């Protein structure tokens, strides 16, 4: 004769559903402590900027600059304190520089001839006096003039340089010609292999922070050995720079919850998850070692025989 | 009868050491219930391998278990001070536990 | 197939034997088929836990805005890849545990099988999991029995006698 | 998890000795025991075991006949009794204890605590 | 493996016994043991036909016109789908009719060896599915086994002459 | 269950016999139940090498450049397509495998089982995989055991007398 | 009894990772013989020229003219050798010439009113003399005039025409004005169903052979049945006829290995692999009938039983 | 599908009747067939039933020996014997269909039609 | 590989007869081997084989007792011995090798390489 306990449990299997057994194990983790842990990996918290303002240089989030990370934490409490702007393909923006993992910015010598440098709005405050994004540099008239800017900077480097600049659409065409000078203008950023240009568009839009305008922010990467020129006859955000670029495991994701001091492998935006087990029903988005992720609720494996109480 | 350990022995601090514990085919063939102990002088024997190839919590990994027909390897890798002590395994022969000779590390 | 019920009382290990001989009610647990058993069980369980998936930067899942064919996409390859992941999931907790009720079934017949052949025309079955022995048992002929040295021929005379 | 051995002692040959390890923290009734002995400057060697309720009991061949095994799972004490004692026995006794959570109970495949041991010798 | 034929002619129950006693040739029909795999063959079927797939919008899988990466990655996307489903289906099919022949072989084999039990010492295997009864059974007798009632202690005496 | 070790030196086949009569030692292969394990192995063979992928014009794997959402979708669907087949080539071979020792230990038990009911009350199982013939065999009568064409009959009352 | 023998191989299974068995199989084909063969697929070496220089009809590589193939094996090696240019969508051009199979190409007669034809640039020396790519048509000025070209051509056939053009941005605007005559030029090419305008970008850009302006890369499909206006008034390269569109197995592959007379049913960039196997590991690009792509190196298929040297 | 009962009357203690169901609407031999009594207030009472091709038949254990079950496949009429009658089986007698279309015609798991009833019933 | 035939010729019935098969370009002592049979204008018949270690002969029902066959694998020659010859074993004999490659040495379950054959002929 076999062994039974009083206590079994319900296992399914292929002829039928439920069978007793003597006992089972969970197969799927269904549960979460809420909170995220840091000891395995980076965890940065984005408490009140997104990725983009900060690679951008947003005046409230200038503690982030040259802040390497395994994974940012986006919270849903991110606001945009400068100029308004947009990015065409903002998702693309988003995974590059996280998949980076690292905002390093080395300060290049650019020298634009004929224009003023350092331009600011009233939308970024920075302190009592109006300012701009740090990482990016506002050009406007000299005097009465705008020259033609052709500036170059080569790759002499072993690594991606990457170059974020933009384009300022003013609302009135009484601003394109107060601030720049000529009607219709131009920005040409090419490598020597891509080529990008935009031409602003003059038009009215909605009403942020008292700006009627905004800013098209772009990326170019340079490989090594390549090179980089900068053409413009007006609306031109200049590059104070370029951000070094890196591959390894780094990733963004959109959280709510507290980063606190344990060690788990597996961070989901649910909290951090154990690892021992195969399955997991918490959430699709992980990051790290942790289990599939299933529709069931429930999954019990039988470490134990029938459950028969009072072939062979 | 026991299962059959090597004396001793030895390697320079950094390589790869392998002790090899040579079973029958009821003792360590026929089970996977292979165990590692390691014994310091004058002190109680600690488990370094449970199972074939497990760690308890609060082991380094560079200790690892193997095992290959009748005989089981532990592997130590990064051999360093710390390590030097007798190393013994246990067997599961069906209705009694049989323990190893012993082999004693020495670290060059 | 031949034992209808589970002996509740039996803490000792998953199989054994109990006996009524002149002396009086006895038990005992079986520790080579129990341990076989568990192992065998346990190798199982170690290879389903193992952990070899580790990923870190991928697709997003969730979207605020409403886009076109690229969120699209995106969702219907989130959804192949749950749907997969759970039919697999199913399968092989279905397969395991069957298996896991056909290993535990045939370790009963197994020790059966072997207690049967040791009371070499000694024993008759009597259609439940129990022996009738046609001789006078002690406890040491029981115990015997479990530690696998029963002679059959010193017992053999007699016992063919009482059968027949 | 704490075990302390005690009894050690010298006995004179073909004497009886009664060793204790007191255990706590843990559930005692759960896991099950075993003696294991050192030889001074030898290796180690199994001596007996016990099952969480105590009704198995597993000896060696060099240890069967002479000492026996018992458990009271209401003190939380491990008993070895020895009967019949040789030029032989003289070793350190180490009380282990079932290091696995898997259907513990039923023997000792692995030995996650140890005792500091007590040491009983014979001689004239 | 011993029974090498299938009675034709065998249309009340999937298992069952023939005999040839001093009063003629019968047939009957076993229900403990048919209805057993043909609930087990019913509960398998219940398993595999669940619906649980509803998809309401995906992405298209059918082009007019030719496009680059985009329509290459749909295609891609939904032959990948159909390529592991397709495995999936095959190989549930043949793990489900692998056990459906053993659960059909054992549950003979099961009423068999019950068979054998029952005649304890009074009936010897034939090689073939077929007991040999040393001892005059009439209808009644052959129907006590059936039953699950026979009492092999009346003829014991009788059948143990006979057979030596 | 019973036999606990492999006759190295049987190189005619995968099953057989050896015996000790009063001529000498022999030995044979057993060849009907030899090629039904190889006709099984060879089928399950076929069946995992039978080649059903044949594609064209698939995605790009590979990238040089760095690309936003279309780069990391299509590395995302590669990923998921490589895990699902890698976990499928795992189970595959595990469930095969299983099934290649379980087909091979029955194959061993069905042998031993018609031996068995060949030598109806005439031999004894002696725990191993070896039985004791209770008569004078000489080759012819070993040879008939393989053959199949062993008469029980005419040594049986030689056999009942030495048994008891 | 059973057999057994001397040396056995170890077998993973469901209770166990190590039985050893009599004999095993791979499952796994992780060899490759580091060669391509030709015999059963028709293989084409583009040993200096990619798809699309050998597309638009780069200088040093008119022997890919009117070529068919069922697998394109690109180089790293190639290299171009013409007027520099890009295309915005280099990964669709790509994907679409590739699949379809046959470089074919029909000149039409396309009537191009007070503009000078075949221009050159010394970019693209073919022989002594400057060139141009032989399959796009560059229109200049003809003497101080470049009248709106307004050229049509119809569909009477029964297969899809590939329409190649282009648009030339020019470095400056001294060189648009020398070139064409309009400030700001303008080419548009619609169909029946479909429309694209692109309006040239004035600037300079990184200097590659001589040339500081680019060319942009275009392409439109007609349907049979359907029409195809050009019009412009500037900076177009016109196209000279259309590719034959065709449907079948015929894929591009990025390999370094040498190519040689062997039968072999598919192509890995590694080489070609056999095909007896149900799984791989040497590569995951393939092209035809070949194992599927695993992360294991080994997978042992158990032809034997256990090996039990000295239920059944 | 229809069935029809008929037979039902009053009959002494120790006397016999015969009851008939006519079937009509399906194949009536490839269905099994059952009869099913429930005494005046009580409960529902399983009585016997048939196989397809009438060669097996199954009967309670309180009607065992008295009441036998019969069908006359080519006519597709069930038929019910009753042989000795007591105060107990005063009961309205259903005949039912094997509801099943899965290996139909070796036992009724479930009863999809049933019929009106007959009732019989003894006394002095 | 290549199979050569050699001993045909005639022989008067009730005689005896020796053909050999010398077999060259594979390893002898790997596969089985066969002796087949095709009498002039009828069909083909299987007449023996043996295994590679030539441990294991199998002869047809019409060959039993009369023909055997043996193998020298170190002269990697296959021998045929005729003992009692008849009427009815006039044919022209193949020496037929094992053509499979998985788990070849045990039985000829088809024959890839044949022999060119030796004609056997008994009169008077």
């Amino acid at each position: 004769g076999h062994h039974a306990v009083p206590n079994g449990t319900i296992v399914k299997t292929i002829t039928d559903d439920q069978i007793e057994v003597t006992n089972a194990t969970e197969l799927v983790q269904s549960s979460s402590t809420g909170k995220i842990c840091n000891n395995p990996h980076r965890i940065l918290d984005g408490r009140d900027c997104t990725l983009i303002d900060a690679l951008l240089g947003d005046p409230h989030c200038d503690v982030f600059q040259d802040e390497t990370w395994d994974l940012y934490v986006e919270r849903s409490s991110a606001f945009s304190n400068c100029y308004p702007y947009d990015v065409p393909d903002y998702a693309s923006l988003r995974s590059l520089v996280a998949s980076s993992g690292t905002l390093e910015f080395i300060t290049e010598g650019f020298t634009w001839t004929g224009v003023t440098q350092n331009g600011g709005s009233n939308a970024c405050k920075r302190g009592p006096a109006s300012g701009f994004f740090s990482r990016l540099n506002w050009l406007t008239k000299s005097g009465s003039a705008y020259p033609v800017l052709n500036v170059t900077m080569p790759n002499n480097d072993n690594f991606d340089k990457l170059y974020v600049w933009g384009v300022h659409h003013p609302s009135t065409n009484q601003e394109q010609t107060n601030l720049y000078v000529q009607a219709s203008g131009r920005v040409t950023v090419s490598t020597r292999r891509s080529q990008q240009t935009i031409i602003p568009n003059i038009g009215s839009r909605p009403w942020v922070r008292g700006q009627s305008g905004r800013i098209s922010i772009y990326w170019t990467i340079v490989k090594p050995g390549d090179v980089l020129v900068i053409n413009s006859n007006g609306n031109l955000i200049a590059p104070r720079g370029y951000f070094k670029m890196r591959t390894g495991k780094s990733s963004i994701m959109r959280s709510d919850a507290p980063i606190d001091t344990c060690i788990s492998e597996c961070i989901t935006p649910n909290g951090s998850i154990p690892n021992d087990k195969p399955f997991q029903n918490v959430n699709k988005i992980t990051y790290g070692a942790c289990p599939k992720y299933v529709k069931q609720s429930t999954l019990k494996l039988a470490t134990g025989m029938r459950n028969v109480p009072e072939k062979a | 009868s026991a299962l059959t350990q090597p004396r001793s022995v030895s390697g320079s601090p950094g390589q790869s050491v392998t002790i090899s514990c040579t079973g029958t085919r009821s003792d360590v063939g026929g089970y996977n219930y292979v165990s590692w102990y390691q014994q310091h002088p004058g002190k109680a024997p600690k488990v370094i391998i449970y199972d074939v190839k497990k760690r308890p919590s609060g082991v380094p990994d560079r200790f690892s278990g193997s095992k290959s027909g009748n005989t089981a390897s532990l592997t130590i890798s990064g051999l360093q001070a710390e390590d030097e002590a007798d190393y013994y395994c246990s067997a599961f022969a069906g209705s009694h536990t049989l323990f190893g000779g012993g082999t004693k590390v020495t670290v060059l | 197939g031949f034992i209808e019920n589970g002996w509740e009382g039996m803490i000792d290990g998953w199989y054994g034997f109990r006996h009524q001989n002149s002396e009086g009610t006895g038990q005992a647990a079986d520790l080579k088929s129990t341990q076989a058993a568990i192992d065998q069980i346990n190798g199982k369980l170690n290879r389903v836990i193992e952990k070899t998936n580790e990923k870190f930067h991928q697709i997003e899942k969730e979207f605020s805005e409403v886009e076109g064919r690229i969120q699209d996409l995106e969702k219907y390859v989130e959804d192949t890849k749950i749907d997969l992941w759970s039919y697999n999931a199913e399968l092989l907790v279905a397969l395991e545990n069957q298996h896991t009720i056909d290993l535990t079934d045939s370790e009963m017949n197994k020790l059966f099988e072997k207690t049967r052949r040791q009371l070499r025309e000694n024993a008759e079955d009597m259609g439940n999991g129990c022996f009738k022995i046609y001789h006078k048992c002690d406890n040491a002929c029981i115990e015997s029995i479990r530690n696998g040295t029963y002679d059959h021929d010193i017992y053999r005379d007699e016992a063919l006698n009482n059968r027949f | 998890v704490q075990l302390l051995e005690s009894g050690g002692g010298l006995v004179q040959p073909g004497g009886s000795l009664r060793l204790s390890c007191a255990a706590s923290g843990f559930t005692f009734s759960t896991y099950a025991m075993s003696w294991v002995r050192q030889a001074p400057g030898k290796g180690l060697e199994w001596v007996s075991t016990i099952s969480g309720s105590g009704g198995s009991t597993y000896d060696a061949e060099s240890v069967k006949g002479r000492f026996t095994i018992s458990r009271d799972n209401s003190k939380n004490t491990l008993y070895l009794q020895m009967n019949s004692l040789r030029a032989e026995d003289t070793a350190v006794y180490y009380c282990a204890k079932e290091g696995g959570d898997f259907w513990s109970g039923y023997y000792a495949n692995w030995f996650d605590p140890w005792g500091q041991g007590t040491l009983v010798t014979v001689s004239s």
